[PDB]
């Protein structure tokens, strides 16, 4: 599974930022060091659902006009490999998986089983929230719903949960072969006044600690790191500067591809010699 | 006997009331629009009020709406030093 980090960055910062920006008391918590007047002028430019303002984000050398009243500026940087396994050997795996997917699903009474549905097929479950089946539950997954005894369990039959699931791709087995790359990605705000962009770095930092909790990047992404460059005049040609203060952002992700495997025992022909 | 008197101002803003429900708007839609309440002063849609965020423009429809009377919130603190003799 090929890493593209920056389109990673990209699609949990724009949700995520838009609604950190829609609320003003998230933006207090954030801004809670911070001065009077800086806080309440970026409050009222960038802050709120009615805000008229607002903020971009994209990658670098765009052949258009970029907004430099406030923007989020990616490039790709270095990158560098670090560890390796044996024979580059990362898993093994006997069914093919794709992503792991979050569903929630409203349990179902099916006539011997509860039951929840999924939108798609199940390669393998990882957990179902606040549940630890046990014999008597007889936990079985068939496709795309996962059942659990009826009788014992009937109090529970409208049961709000949710699911963390992996999807199903095939039934074929193979080996993981690959490595593990340490990789550099740089993320720079960009204005004309320094004070949004030194409240926009704080808003980045915000946003990076909170994606800490997401899924891929605790599966695929470990081993966060941060640093910052000193706040600089990117730009001194035009009328007015431009000011943005780089930050370095490092991931580890094991770059790997999947070998499948034509060999399946199925017949043994132990015979015996004479001389 | 006050010696000396002092006055300091902490916070100026204006915050919002509906004439007739007595609530206090604490957030709006894309339109300007209220869109819940709350009855706390101390949670409210503030406005910042202070020399330099006169003239504002993010609420010029909220401040048209006749259901809702402007308040201006302000905080104090004075200290008064007293001289009691002996």
């Amino acid at each position: 599974a090929i890493t593209s980090v920056d389109s990673y960055l990209l699609s949990e910062i724009k949700p995520r930022l838009n609604t950190v920006l829609e609320n003003c008391y998230i933006i207090d918590e954030v801004l809670k060091d911070f001065d009077y007047q800086t806080r309440e002028s970026f409050k009222e430019a960038f802050c709120g659902k009615n805000a008229q303002h607002e903020v971009t984000v994209g990658f670098n050398f765009p052949k258009f006009k970029n907004n430099y009243e406030a923007h989020y500026l990616i490039q790709l940087g270095q990158g560098q490999e670090t560890k390796n396994s044996l024979g580059s050997i990362q898993s093994s795996y006997f069914e093919a998986t794709g992503d792991t997917l979050v569903e929630s699903s409203t349990a179902i009474r099916e006539d011997d089983k509860l039951v929840f549905t999924v939108s798609k097929p199940i390669g393998e479950l990882i957990k179902v929230e606040d549940i630890e089946f046990a014999k008597y539950d007889n936990l079985q997954v068939e496709g795309n719903k996962v059942s659990f005894k009826y009788q014992t369990n009937e109090d529970y039959e409208n049961y709000n949960a949710n699911i963390i699931f992996t999807e199903k791709k095939n039934d074929s087995k193979g080996l993981v072969k690959g490595f593990t790359v340490e990789e550099q990605v740089t993320v720079v705000g960009l204005s004309f006044n320094v004070d949004v962009a030194r409240c926009l770095d704080a808003v980045l930092k915000m946003i990076l600690i909170s994606m800490r909790d997401s899924i891929e990047e605790q599966q695929t992404f470990q081993l966060q790191n941060l640093s910052f460059g000193d706040i600089a005049p990117i730009i001194e040609d035009g009328d007015s500067m431009i000011f943005g203060r780089p930050t370095i952002i490092k991931y580890t992700s094991s770059l790997d591809l999947d070998y499948t495997i034509t060999q399946d025992i199925n017949k043994l022909t132990f015979k015996e010699r004479k001389d | 006997s006050i010696e000396k008197k002092e006055e300091v101002i902490a916070h100026n803003e204006v915050v919002f009331r509906s004439l007739t429900q007595g609530l206090y708007v604490k957030e709006v839609d894309i339109y300007s629009d209220v869109v819940s309440y709350t009855k706390d002063v101390d949670e409210a849609l503030a406005m910042p009020n202070t020399i330099n965020f006169k003239n504002s423009r993010k609420y010029k429809k909220l401040i048209m709406n006749l259901d809702l009377e402007p308040l201006n919130k302000i905080q104090k603190v004075i200290y008064e030093t007293h001289l009691e003799g002996l």
